[PDB]
């Protein structure tokens, strides 16, 4: 069966947290974490991409800059447009710029992308444990996220169908001795390492999909 | 979304 717990940070998979800053641009860096990820499994090393690529240059897939975006959708782009820069060849200023994409930088490349089965937070379980980071679409829109600060995240406002947020999960776990209670996905945020826990939250788990967390993942095919 |  699958682990008990999981979590890619501590196998190499995952970079220090970013800042979107007032950038509409969650999208992309739940995009980017996902192929940080699995350019690492394929390669062995790891290497930043850049957030800013998919802003200024995936307005033709369906993206809006720092107005918003789908994660699917940029991993489309980056398999149409057969390649993704660097964070240090394409950096991150947090707003819509001209798309200067070039190839000669490219560090990553997909050819589309898998989707886990909306709502079924075991499919999302197995993806997680077999691939790697997975970007996923939450409902953050509350207070208590923006002030959340440790623990298992748990708030009854959340929506699991009108998401507005874009994160990647980096593992799962449980709190104590029982595998099976007290379980939450471990999620990295794009609000920089002072918010939340070091950047992370704990997101209840197998708590009919809370926050929509399995109702819109996916991860590209590298 | 954005931090508040
Ligand atoms: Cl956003």
């Amino acid at each position: 069966d699958l682990p008990k717990s999981v979590d890619w940070r501590k196998k190499g998979y995952v970079t220090p947290v970013k800042n979107q800053k007032q950038c509409g641009s969650s999208w992309a860096f739940s995009a980017t974490g996902a192929l940080e990820g699995q350019m690492f499994r394929k390669t062995g090393k790891l290497v930043s991409l850049s957030e800013q690529n998919l802003v200024d240059c995936s307005r033709p897939q369906g993206n809006q800059g720092c107005n918003g975006g789908f994660m699917a959708r940029a991993f489309q782009y980056v398999k149409e447009n057969g390649g993704l820069d660097s964070e240090e060849s394409y950096p991150y200023v947090a707003v819509d710029e001209i798309c200067k994409y070039r190839p000669e930088n490219s560090v990553a490349q997909d050819t589309g992308f898998t989707v886990v089965a909306p709502g079924k937070e075991k499919a999302l379980m197995k993806a997680v444990a077999t691939v790697g980071p997975i970007s996923v679409a939450m409902d953050a829109g509350h207070s208590s996220f923006q002030f959340y600060k440790s623990g298992i995240y748990f708030e009854p406002d959340c929506s699991s169908k009108n998401l507005d947020h874009g994160v990647l999960v980096v593992g799962y776990g449980f709190e104590g001795a029982n595998s099976q209670n007290s379980k939450y996905w471990l999620v990295k945020n794009s609000w920089g390492p002072e918010w939340g826990s070091n950047g992370y939250v704990k997101i209840a788990k197998d708590k009919n999909n809370h926050c929509g967390i399995a109702t819109a993942a996916s991860y590209p095919n590298v | 979304a954005l931090a508040a």
